[PDB]
């Protein structure tokens, strides 16, 4: 009735703060893993050059 | 021989019931050393070294309800 409730009450703030920090850490890790991917595709100039070779020009 | 008597804490028991039906933080403890046995970090004990906390707190509460209030005249320990 008295002791355990008082100690739980004393615990509450630190746990709340630590859990808030943990959530912010999760969000930060989520953000840090985002990178914009740039893909390289075969230049069409080579395709045009090959077309010329097929044209036998 | 069996003697039937009562402790002198009935009013204090009533006050405890009245004032502690709701939770309240405790920050001042007469014997605080029972909660901090290890002062150097990375030291840990496999023995149940925190088993004495509950008994310590209850004993402090009981002995304080008796001794401190015994200063009031006619109060009985
Ligand atoms: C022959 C004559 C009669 C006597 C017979 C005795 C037989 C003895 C057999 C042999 C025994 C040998 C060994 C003895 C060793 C003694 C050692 C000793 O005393 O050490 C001191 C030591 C002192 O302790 P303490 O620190 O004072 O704390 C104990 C307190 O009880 C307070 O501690 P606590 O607050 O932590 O306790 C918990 C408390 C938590 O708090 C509460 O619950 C609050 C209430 C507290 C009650 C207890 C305190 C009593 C206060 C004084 C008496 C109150 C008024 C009585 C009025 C009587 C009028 C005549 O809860 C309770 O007490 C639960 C009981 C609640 C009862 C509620 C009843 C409601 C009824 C409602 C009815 C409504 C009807 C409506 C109808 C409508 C119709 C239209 O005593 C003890 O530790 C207890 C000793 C008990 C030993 C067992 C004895 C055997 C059982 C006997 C029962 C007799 C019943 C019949 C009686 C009939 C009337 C005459």
């Amino acid at each position: 009735d008295i002791m355990v409730p008082s100690f739980v009450y004393n615990k509450l703030p630190v746990i709340h703060f630590l859990q808030e920090k943990r959530a912010e850490q999760k969000l930060r890790r989520v953000l840090d893993e985002t990178y914009t991917e740039w893909t390289e595709e075969l230049d069409q100039a080579h395709v045009t050059d090959a077309i010329t070779r097929s044209l036998n020009i | 021989m069996f003697l039937f008597f009562f402790c002198d804490l009935f009013w204090l028991r009533l006050l405890l019931c009245m004032y502690y039906c709701v939770w309240s933080r405790l920050c001042f403890i007469v014997y605080f050393n029972c909660l901090m046995l290890i002062f150097d970090f990375l030291l840990f004990c496999l023995f149940d070294l925190y088993l004495f906390v509950g008994l310590c707190l209850f004993l402090l509460l009981w002995f304080m309800l008796f001794n401190l209030y015994s200063l009031i005249l006619y109060y009985c320990i």
